[PDB]
RNA sequence: GGGG
DNA sequence: TATAATGGGAGTCTGATGCAGG
DNA sequence: CCTGCATCAGAGCCCAAAA
């Protein structure tokens, strides 16, 4: 206070709490999987059924993790690989329109938050602005993998057709597995009555 | 008419709101070019 | 569960200013801007160098990253760096430091408590290609230029000055964002002003105008090929998983071909048209055929004109021109008889 | 060699970037006057290959004896268009995001490992609750707090930020204390 | 049902304009924009089941 | 022979189809009474019995 | 479709019973040479117009897209020999 | 909506 | 770039499994 | 301990499929 001439120190502390994936990403590299197998195995000696019931559940994830080799802030993404082009393709169609996958818009929508988001950090904007757009990144970041999964599906406007992610592109009777890979269309064929 | 319920102003045209399709003699209607029939729908009547 | 519903509620987390309150912080920001310049004067730093050090010691530990034109990476070493040497300052330049950090603080408080201005505006501007949430996130950016630009001598409220930026930073959004196809802003709004037109113009007319009513209507420079090209530009493309019929299982993608990959019946004849190309300069002579496949290229495409051909084919300039005729035209002689190349002429 | 086994594993962060060949900047997609692709959107092809076989983009090198070369005018490499099927991408987040796979599809594999309940998962992966990793010797209503607690935001204000409160006086009313000084609960600020 | 529809959408149109530009010079001929009501019924049309 | 500016694109007749030409509409840009879709020059139509 | 000049789709439930009479060499044509399998279809087209037999399949073309999509969702999908090792199905096109 |  | 403007609008039936509750 | 109770992921094939 330079009118005052004092200097208050308000009563708080230097604690960090955190939100969203960034604050599990710690948590899960926080991890040593090591002693979480010795700690379930102590606990799987253990009469209530129960206790013994979940640390098994609990232990088959570690052990999962342990033999395969992947480290459990894998399953927290920094890099969002971007699938190739003529997988997604823009084509000029006949009429000289053009047509072009949902996961172009998906894909867009990400990157201008991004983008957004990057810009705001830089500019030091409040906390409250800066929680707002990473919640917004989360959620496309959702709608890109499994669209529709959690919350209201992403549509393109004017539409009620949700968009087509890439978990609806994977699984289905309609998706990659059941209708272009257990079976397909050949050629040297016809048909008749 | 256009009425403000702060003044008392009042201006009246007739706007113009677009098209509307026109059925046929015989039932059916003319939407681009091709004929086309706007089939009825049975449904759970309201009430209680 | 709602991000909407979740952000409404926090932003009323934050009350509203009074015309005492309002004016104070906004006081605090420009006599902090005007610290920060008399601080790069007196260090001989970089004046925003030392606010977004400042900045970060009034936001704390959780924000530290490089930021876009600064010269330092701005990691806690240089930070604590630059920090040392403005805590270091005498009694009378120090008094700098305090206004600039409490410069940020007030910045912070009054963007903060200017949220649900930007919801009032933005959500009038919904169903432009841009989700409630982008529209107000877009507003949120204009709402800062708005606090760095704010001159509170003047004596206006903030809500007036912020509306502006905020408009303007919402229009910019929906301008550069809600098209798949991008257009450039300007363009963008030459579109919007055909529409209206148009929309006019039905109006007046009872029906749809023609290219000719338009052209007219937007004055001089534009004839009816102008209006039709400007529509072609504007056309935006369609979803490839577009659903045709009332069963849910059939894609308008499925019934596209695709063009670009030869076709087995193509690419079968690419494979023989090589084949019967070089199995025909060597019937005549493999030297004669060294020549000529010299000057085109099997998989190259080494056609010049006239300097290049002057090193090596094995004889000196003009001479290559003319084994090239004598190549072709016993290549056309050849070609009477084995005519089988006739028919790869489509 | 022969195929004879497939393996699916996890992709850490730095191999989602071993298989990438750019960072897609702009959401652009194609120029809407030439039709052809935007430098560092989503087309580009110095990222994932060339549109024509053996052929850069502006020209400069048009065919197959050149195979490898990246072109330094527009940067585009020379080889078959086919690649556009196969070089991948990648967006460089700048704060991480879940893989909704491992948090939404039940029972939760990232929720177990860490003991976190659904309801919990949630509330900190979408912005709701705080999660403590170091209380620096907080304390919160009597009780310390302890690491991997869930705090609320007023919860937090409290602990980050401290406690304050501000009481209008009503116009013309003089208040009852002086500047600066200690106050308990309950006295008296001014006659309301 | 499609034309109410339409109907309530234009309605939209008119109460958002009554508050942006000028309460005061806006006849019934501007304050009007049938494009949500011809979509409505251009879309029962040519595209219910 | 110069490799021609133009390639073939003619309209011609699906596998097993085919009868007598009995009809044929032809609709350009800059004819009295039409405008086809925009950047379209002509709209050729041949009816086949 | 007709209109399109297009392949009859030979689907689960007929590649079941191609598999239940154990026809392998046909099945496996379907799933190859006779649609996706672009190295193989060309070929094959070019050996039954010079005489000569058909040649055996290549990597289905739809199967890196499979690959390919789940890369896209953060997944490594390897295929590998009987050493252990990996396999490239992408001729070294995808790799730095 | 239509064929087996 | 300057009257002031400060919290949104909207839609069946089956069986299996992992969860807060008398 | 056990039981209500929700949230989720299933629901035949091929062809026209008239956009
Ligand atoms: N799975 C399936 N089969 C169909 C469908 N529509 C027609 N069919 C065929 O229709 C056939 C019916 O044949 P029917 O004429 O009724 O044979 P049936 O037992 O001899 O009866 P009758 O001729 O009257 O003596 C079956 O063989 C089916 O395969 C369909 O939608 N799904
Ligand atoms: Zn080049």
């Amino acid at each position: 206070d330079l009118v005052r001439n004092v200097v208050r120190v308000v009563e708080s502390y230097d604690i960090d709490a955190r939100m969203g994936a960034e604050a599990i990403q710690q948590l899960l590299k926080e991890l040593d999987l090591e002693a979480l197998e010795k700690e379930l195995l102590e606990e799987m000696k253990h009469p209530s059924r129960a206790r013994r019931a979940k640390a098994r559940k609990r232990l088959e994830v570690v052990r999962a993790f342990l033999d395969s080799g992947n480290r459990p802030e894998w399953m927290i993404l920094e890099a969002v690989p971007v699938l190739p082009p003529d997988l997604r393709p823009m084509v000029q169609v006949d009429g000289g329109r053009f047509a072009t996958s949902d996961l172009n818009d998906l894909y867009r929508r990400l990157i201008n938050r991004n983008n957004r988001l990057k810009k705001l950090l830089a500019q030091g904007a409040p906390e409250i602005i800066i929680r707002n757009e990473k919640r917004m990144l989360q959620e496309a970041v959702d709608a890109l993998l499994d669209n529709g999964r959690r919350g209201a599906p992403v549509t393109n406007p004017g539409s009620d057709r949700p968009l087509r992610s890439l978990t609806d592109i994977l699984s289905g009777k309609q998706g990659r597995f059941r209708q272009n890979l257990l079976g397909k269309r050949v050629d040297y064929s016809g048909r008749s009555v | 008419q256009l009425i403000h319920k702060d003044t008392g102003l009042i201006k009246e045209d007739e706007v113009f709101l677009g098209h509307i399709p026109l059925m046929t003699e015989d039932g059916s209607f003319i939407i681009n070019g091709a004929d086309r029939v706007i089939v009825s729908q049975i449904h759970r009547s309201p009430g209680v | 569960s709602d991000p909407v519903r979740q952000y409404l509620h926090e932003i009323g987390q934050v009350p509203l200013l009074t015309l005492e309150e309002e004016v104070e912080l906004a006081r605090k920001v420009e006599e902090g801007m005007e610290a920060i310049k008399k601080l790069s004067e007196i260090t001989g730093l970089d004046p925003d160098l030392i606010r977004e050090v400042v900045r970060a010691k009034i936001l704390g530990s959780a924000r530290v990253r490089h930021i876009p034109g600064l010269k330092e990476t701005l990691d806690p070493k240089t930070v604590e760096e630059i920090d040392q040497k403005l805590k270091s300052l005498p009694k009378e330049h120090k008094r700098y430091l305090h206004i600039a950090r409490e410069g940020e603080a007030a910045r912070q408080h009054l963007i903060e408590a200017n949220l649900r201005l930007v919801v009032s505006i933005a959500k009038k501007y919904t169903g432009r290609g841009l989700s409630f949430l982008d529209l107000i996130q877009e507003g949120n950016q204009g709402l800062i230029r708005a606090v760095e630009k704010f001159e509170y001598k003047r004596r206006f409220k903030f809500s007036t000055y912020a509306t502006w930026w905020i408009r303007q930073a919402i229009n910019r959004a929906i301008a550069d964002q809600a098209r798949t196809i991008r257009i450039p802003v300007h363009m963008v709004e030459t579109i919007n002003k055909l529409s209206r037109t148009a929309r006019q113009l039905q109006q007046e007319l009872g029906r749809e105008p023609t290219y000719e009513e338009i052209a007219e209507a937007m004055g001089p420079g534009w004839d009816a090929k102008r209006v039709e090209e400007t529509l072609k530009i504007a056309q935006e493309p369609v979803s490839l998983e577009t659903p045709i019929g009332d069963e849910k299982d059939s894609f308008y993608g499925d019934f596209i071909p695709d063009e670009h990959l030869p076709s087995p019946v193509d690419a079968a004849t690419q494979s023989l048209l090589s084949e019967e190309l070089e199995k025909a300069l060597s019937k005549l002579s493999e030297r004669e055929a060294m020549v000529l496949k010299l000057r085109k290229g099997l998989i190259d495409g080494r056609e010049h004109t006239l300097e290049e051909v002057g090193a090596f084919f094995g004889v000196t300039r003009e001479r290559i021109r003319q084994i090239e005729n004598k190549a072709l035209r016993k290549l056309k002689y050849h070609e009477s008889r084995t005519r089988k190349l006739r028919d790869f002429l489509d | 060699k022969e195929v004879r086994k497939v393996r699916i594993a996890l992709a850490s962060p730095e191999k989602i970037r071993s298989w990438s060949y750019g960072e897609v900047e702009k959401p652009e997609t194609i120029n809407y006057r030439t039709l052809k692709p935007e430098r560092d959107g989503l087309f580009d092809e110095r990222i994932f290959g060339p549109i024509k076989d053996y052929e850069c983009a502006c020209g400069k090198y048009k065919r197959q004896r050149f195979e490898g070369k990246v072109c330094e005018r527009c940067g585009v490499e020379v080889t078959k268009s086919i690649v556009r099927r196969y070089r991948m991408g990648h967006i460089e987040l700048a704060t991480p995001a879940a893989h909704i796979w491992f948090v939404k599809d039940v029972p939760s594999k990232i929720g177990t490992l860490l003991d976190l309940s659904a309801t919990e998962l949630e509330q900190v992966l979408y912005f709701s609750k705080y999660i403590v990793l170091d209380p620096k010797g907080a304390i919160l209503n009597g009780v310390p707090v302890e690491k991997r607690q869930l705090l609320t935001d007023e919860e937090y204000r409290e602990l980050r930020y401290g406690k304050q409160e501000t009481y209008p006086l009503p116009p013309g009313v003089d208040a009852l204390v002086k500047d600066g000084e200690e106050v308990v609960k309950g006295q008296e600020l001014a006659p309301g | 049902d499609q034309f109410r529809v339409g109907l309530a959408r234009l309605a939209r149109g008119v109460r958002e304009r009554m508050l942006m530009g000028s309460e005061d010079s806006l006849t019934p001929a501007k304050l009007v924009n049938s494009r949500p009501l011809e979509a409505a019924i251009r879309e029962f049309f040519s595209r219910s089941q | 022979e110069k490799a021609r500016d133009v390639k073939d694109t003619s309209l011609r007749v699906p596998p097993g189809e085919g009868g007598i030409v009995v009809r044929t509409v032809r609709l350009r840009r800059g004819d009295p009474g039409v405008e086809l879709k925009p950047g379209v020059r002509e709209v050729v139509r041949v009816y086949v019995a | 479709g007709k209109a399109q000049f297009g392949g009859q789709r030979f689907g689960e439930m007929e590649v079941w019973a191609l598999e239940a009479y154990g026809a392998a060499h046909t099945l496996q044509e379907m799933l190859t040479l006779k649609s996706d399998d672009i190295e193989g279809r060309n070929a094959a087209y070019e050996a039954i117009i010079k005489g000569e037999d058909v040649p055996e399949p290549s990597v289905p073309e739809s199967f890196r897209v499979l690959v390919k999509e789940l890369q896209a969702l953060a997944l490594d999908v390897q295929t590998l020999d009987e050493k252990d090792n990996p396999v490239d199905i992408f001729e070294g096109l995808a790799s730095k």
